[PDB]
C-alpha cells in the first residue's frame, strides 16, 4: 500500500570455501556497487564493531559464526564514523548532481526511503533497518555453515495466487496514474495557453 | 482442490497493536545478550519485536482467531525450534479447512 | 576460540607480541587499549565440526506436536517420556544418530553406541 | 579547520536523570479488570474502512451530466481565459505632435526603457508607437541590456 | 565532562576538524589584541505536514560538546518509542511529578580514536596494498597526521 | 532561528540576552521512565489536561521489590483502579532528560 514499487536487497558472500578471505557485500538500489556490510551498518548509526556483531549474531559462544564475520570487519576498517560511511555510499550513487555535500544527504535518503522499504520509509527508524539487515546476514551465515538447508523454491507456502481482485487493482492503479498525469498536463496547458 | 480457498487479506495494523499491548517489547530496546531466549515476532515479514513468553501469546492469539475476533484468514505460525512467531495477513495465501 | 572486545570503544581486539616479555597481548586498533591474553590460542578452523547437533533445544521443546515421542530411559532422572530428533547439521556426511530430550529434566542424551 | 559551520543555538537544560524504567500493567485482581480485555478485543474487531456506496438512482438520470450534455457549466475554477477577456481597452492614434514630446520626458526618467513598459505607459498601438520610438530611440540587441530601447547618442549626449 | 557544556543543533559536516569551544575563546581573545525566469508552472507533491515539519527540525541533529572538546556526542532521533513514554520526576518531598515525553535521542561519541577522512579511507581500501596494516592507526599517530579535536586543542592552548 | 557558526566575531553577546550554555544544575534529580498502556496513555498525555490535580498515589513496600500506583475515583469506573509497576530495569544507566527553550532575540 502506497507506492506499489519493488526494490530488491541482496546479501552476497563472495569467495569460495578454498579462499583465504570471504567477505560479505550487499547490493543497495541506486548505488552501482557492492558495499561491505560493516560500512552499511555504520551508515545506519552503528559505529562500534561489537554492536555490529551483536545485531548479526545473537549468541556469544557461537565463535564459528563470529570467525566467518572477522573478514567483514577487517574490510570495513578504514571507515569508523557515521559521516564518512554515508559519504562512501553517496559517492557510489548514480546521481552526479550531488557535488560533495548533498552526497551525505542523498545517501541518507536512499538508506531511508529505498533501503528495505517494507519495514518503513519514515525518518527515525534506523534501528529497525539495522536489526533486519543483521537478520538477513545471520540467515546467510547459517546456511553457509551447513546448519540450515537452502530455502526450497517449490514450497507452496512461499507462493501467492493473484486473483481478479489483485490483478484488476494493479491495472486500475496503473491506469489511474495515467489519468492523474493527464489531468495535470491539462492544467499546465490550460494555465499557460490561457484557455478556459 | 475442492476445499481449497484463497485469502483476500486484511489490515495487519490491528494485529500489531494487539501484540504491543500483550508484552511485545519494541525492537528499539532489544539487547540479544541480555535475553538470549526471546521469540522474534514477525508480521507480514516485518520484525516488530520480541516476546518473553511465546506460549501465552500464541494461546491468546489462537483463541481470539478461533472465536472470531481475528479474521480466520490470518495465518499464525510458531517455530519453537527457531524461536520465531510469524503472523501472515496478506492476500494470495492458499488455505484449506480442518 | 573466544573473541575479545575492547573496553573503551567496544571494538574487537587483535593479537600482538611483546618481545620485551615474550607474551601475548590483545591490542585495540583505534584507541590503543591492551590486555594480556589468558590463553595462547588465537585461531581455530574445525574442518569436521559437531557444533549444531542439538541446535534449537529450548525450554518448551516438548510442546512441539510434530516431534516424535519415544519410551527410552533417561539416564539422569529415570523417566520414560522424551522427544527425539536427528542431527540438525545439514552437511550430507552426518550419521543418523538420534538425540533424546527428556520432558522432565531438560536433559539431552544420544543413542550413539559407537563413540558416544 | 573550517571557518563557518552554521550552528543553531537553542536554550537547553538537563532536568533529571533516569533511574528506573517501569511498565504499567493493570492488576488482574482489580474488580474493573477484564473491561480492558474487552476494549483490547474490540481493537481487532473494528473495521474502519467503509464499503463503496452504489447509486440507486436511474442510470439515465445519473449519466445526464456525462458526455455531450446540454447543461452549461457554471464552474468558475481556473477560468484563465475569461479573466483576461474582461480587461481590454484601446486608444486611438493620440496624434504625433504630443507623443513625440512625451517620450523624451519618459526617457529622461530612465535611460533604458522596455517595450512592454513603454506600451503600458504610453497606451498606444505598437504599430504607430514603433515609428516614433525608432525615430527617437534605438535598441541594443547584442549588448548586456538586450531587447531594451534606449535614446540615441545624439540626443542623450546633450 | 569539562564545564561548561553546550547542547545545540549544528550541521554534522567536518565534525572532526571543527573548532573546539575553548579554541573559539582563544581565537576571540586574539581579536582583542589586534584591535589594540522560472517555468511559471510546476507540480508540488503533497506531503504530510508532520513529516515535513519533522524533517525540517531534524535536519541538524543535536551535538553535545564540552569546553575542552574531550567529549563530542551526536544525537539521532528515534521514532519507535518517542510518544509512548511518560516521565515521573521525584520532587524533594517524596512526591512524584508526571511530565509526558516528547522525543527520544540516542547520542553516540564522535572523534575518540582519530577517525580518518573519506579521501584517505577510499585510497586505503582501494588496491593500494593487499590489506590495510593492522596497526596503521598507531603508525600514523606517531607521524602526527590524523589527530583528534582534544589533541588538537591541547597543543594550541599549550602553545599560548 | 538560523545563526552564525564558530562566531569568532563575538555576535552572541548582543544577539541573545541569555546564556547559551547547557544548564547542568537540575540534573541531580531522580526521574522514572514509565511506559503506559494505550488506554492510560491516551488520557495522561493529553495537553488539555494536567491541571495539577491528583492523578493517583505511588505505593512502595517497605522492603521494596514491589511497587503499585492506585488511581483516584475520577476514572468513571471504566478502567482498573490498581496497576503494578514492573521494573524492567532496576539499575537504569546513561539515560537523561533535557529540555528545549527559545532564546530572547533582542539585546
Ligand atoms: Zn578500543
Ligand atoms: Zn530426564
Amino acid at each position: 500500500k502506497g507506492s506499489r514499487f519493488i526494490s530488491t536487497l541482496q546479501v552476497k558472500l563472495y569467495g569460495r570455501e578454498g579462499s583465504s578471505a570471504r567477505t560479505i557485500k550487499a547490493t543497495l538500489p541506486y548505488i552501482k556497487q557492492d558495499i561491505p556490510i560493516v560500512i552499511i551498518f555504520r551508515a545506519l548509526g552503528i559505529i562500534p564493531d561489537g554492536e555490529i556483531l551483536e545485531h548479526i549474531c545473537y549468541d556469544v559462544n557461537d565463535w564459528q559464526m563470529l570467525e566467518m564475520l572477522k573478514p567483514c570487519v577487517e574490510d570495513g576498517f578504514v571507515i569508523q564514523d557515521r559521516e564518512t560511511a554515508l559519504d562512501f555510499i553517496g559517492r557510489r550513487g548514480t546521481a552526479l548532481g550531488i557535488k560533495k555535500e548533498k552526497r551525505i544527504q542523498y545517501a541518507k535518503d536512499i538508506l531511508q526511503k529505498e533501503f528495505l522499504p517494507h519495514i518503513t520509509q519514515l525518518e527515525g527508524f534506523e534501528s529497525r533497518k539495522a536489526f533486519f539487515l543483521g537478520y538477513m546476514i545471520n540467515r546467510l551465515l547459517l546456511c553457509a555453515l551447513d546448519r540450515k538447508d537452502q530455502d526450497d523454491r517449490d514450497h507452496f507456502g512461499k507462493k501467492r495466487l493473484d486473483l481478479a481482485g489483485p490483478l484488476l487493482a494493479q491495472l486500475f492503479k496503473t491506469l489511474f496514474k495515467k489519468l492523474t498525469k493527464d489531468i495535470f498536463r491539462y492544467m499546465q496547458r490550460t494555465v499557460e495557453e490561457a484557455h478556459d | 482442490s475442492l476445499m481449497s480457498c484463497i485469502s483476500v487479506g486484511t489490515d495487519p495494523m490491528p494485529i500489531i497493536t494487539f501484540l504491543s499491548e500483550w508484552g511485545m517489547e519494541p525492537l528499539e530496546d532489544y539487547v540479544p545478550h541480555q535475553s538470549p531466549d526471546a521469540t522474534r515476532v514477525f508480521v507480514n515479514g516485518v520484525w516488530h519485536g520480541v516476546h518473553r513468553n511465546p506460549a501465552r501469546l500464541m494461546e491468546t492469539l489462537r483463541t481470539l482467531r478461533r472465536k472470531g475476533d481475528i479474521n480466520p484468514e490470518v495465518s499464525m505460525i510458531r517455530d519453537i525450534r527457531e524461536k520465531e512467531l510469524k503472523i501472515f495477513t496478506d492476500a494470495g495465501r492458499v488455505y484449506r479447512p480442518l | 576460540t573466544t573473541f575479545r572486545f575492547c573496553r573503551d570503544c567496544n571494538n574487537m581486539l587483535y593479537p600482538r607480541e611483546d618481545k620485551e616479555n615474550n607474551r601475548l597481548l590483545f591490542e585495540c586498533r583505534t584507541c590503543s587499549y591492551v590486555e594480556e591474553a589468558g590463553s595462547p590460542l588465537v585461531y581455530r578452523h574445525e574442518l569436521i565440526t559437531n557444533i549444531g547437533e542439538t541446535a534449537g533445544v529450548v525450554q518448551d521443546i516438548g510442546s512441539d506436536p510434530t516431534l516424535p515421542r519415544s519410551d527410552r530411559e533417561c539416564p539422569k532422572c529415570h523417566s520414560r517420556e522424551n522427544v527425539f530428533f536427528q542431527s540438525q547439521q545439514r552437511r550430507k556426511d552426518t550419521s543418523m544418530v538420534l538425540f533424546f530430550v527428556c520432558l522432565s529434566c531438560s536433559h539431552i542424551f544420544t543413542s550413539d553406541q559407537k563413540n558416544k | 579547520y573550517i571557518p563557518y559551520v552554521k550552528t543553531i543555538p537553542k536554550k537547553t537544560a538537563i532536568v533529571g536523570t533516569v533511574c528506573h524504567e517501569c511498565q504499567v500493567m493493570p492488576s488482574m485482581n482489580d474488580p474493573n479488570y477484564h473491561k480492558i480485555v474487552e476494549q483490547r478485543r474490540n481493537i481487532v474487531k473494528l473495521n474502519n474502512k467503509e464499503r463503496i456506496t452504489t447509486l440507486d438512482e436511474t442510470v439515465g438520470v445519473t449519466m445526464s451530466h456525462t458526455g455531450m450534455s446540454m447543461r452549461s457549466d457554471n464552474s468558475n475554477f481556473l477560468k484563465v481565459g475569461r479573466e483576461k477577456a474582461k480587461s481590454n481597452i484601446k486608444s486611438i492614434r493620440m496624434p504625433k505632435k504630443e507623443i513625440l514630446d512625451y517620450l523624451f520626458k519618459l526617457f529622461d526618467e530612465y535611460d533604458y526603457w522596455s517595450l512592454k513598459g513603454l506600451k503600458e505607459r504610453t497606451r498606444q498601438p505598437e504599430a504607430h508607437l514603433k515609428e516614433c520610438l525608432d525615430k527617437v530611440a534605438t535598441l541594443v540587441k547584442k549588448g548586456p541590456y538586450a531587447f531594451k530601447y534606449t535614446l540615441r547618442p545624439e540626443y542623450k549626449k546633450l | 565532562f569539562h564545564l561548561p557544556v553546550r547542547l545545540h543543533r549544528k550541521d554534522t559536516r567536518n565534525l572532526q576538524f571543527q573548532l573546539t569551544r575553548a579554541e573559539i575563546v582563544q581565537r576571540q581573545k586574539e581579536i582583542s589584541e589586534y584591535k589594540k525566469l522560472r517555468r511559471k508552472t510546476r507540480q508540488l507533491k503533497v506531503l504530510d505536514e508532520n513529516a515535513k515539519k519533522l524533517r525540517f527540525e531534524e535536519f541538524y541533529p543535536w551535538v553535545m560538546e564540552d569546553f575542552d572538546g574531550y567529549n563530542t556526542w551526536v544525537g539521532s532521533y528515534e521514532a519507535g518509542n518517542s510518544d509512548s513514554y511518560v516521565l515521573l520526576s521525584v520532587e524533594d518531598d517524596g512526591s512524584f511529578t508526571m511530565i509526558p515525553a516528547d522525543k527520544v535521542y540516542k547520542f553516540t561519541a564522535r572523534n575518540k580514536y582519530a577517525t580518518l577522512t573519506i579521501d584517505e579511507a577510499e585510497k586505503r581500501m582501494d588496491k593500494k596494498s593487499g590489506e590495510v596494516p593492522r596497526w596503521l592507526m598507531k603508525h600514523l599517530d606517531n607521524i602526527g597526521t590524523t589527530t583528534t579535536r582534544y589533541d588538537r586543542t591541547r597543543r594550541k592552548l599549550k602553545a599560548v | 532561528e538560523v545563526f552564525d557558526g564558530n562566531d569568532i566575531e563575538n555576535n552572541e553577546t548582543k544577539v541573545y540576552e541569555e546564556s547559551l550554555d547547557l544548564d547542568l544544575e537540575r540534573s541531580n534529580r531522580q526521574v522514572w521512565l514509565v511506559r503506559l498502556p494505550m488506554f492510560l496513555a491516551e488520557k495522561w498525555r493529553d495537553r488539555n489536561n494536567l491541571h495539577g490535580q491528583e492523578l493517583g498515589k505511588i505505593r512502595i513496600n517497605k522492603d521494596g521489590s514491589k511497587i503499585t500506583l492506585l488511581l483516584n475515583e475520577n476514572d468513571n469506573d471504566s478502567i482498573p483502579h490498581e496497576y503494578d509497576l514492573e521494573l524492567t530495569k532496576k539499575v537504569v544507566e546513561n539515560e537523561y532528560v533535557f529540555t528545549e527553550q527559545n532564546l530572547k532575540k533582542y539585546q
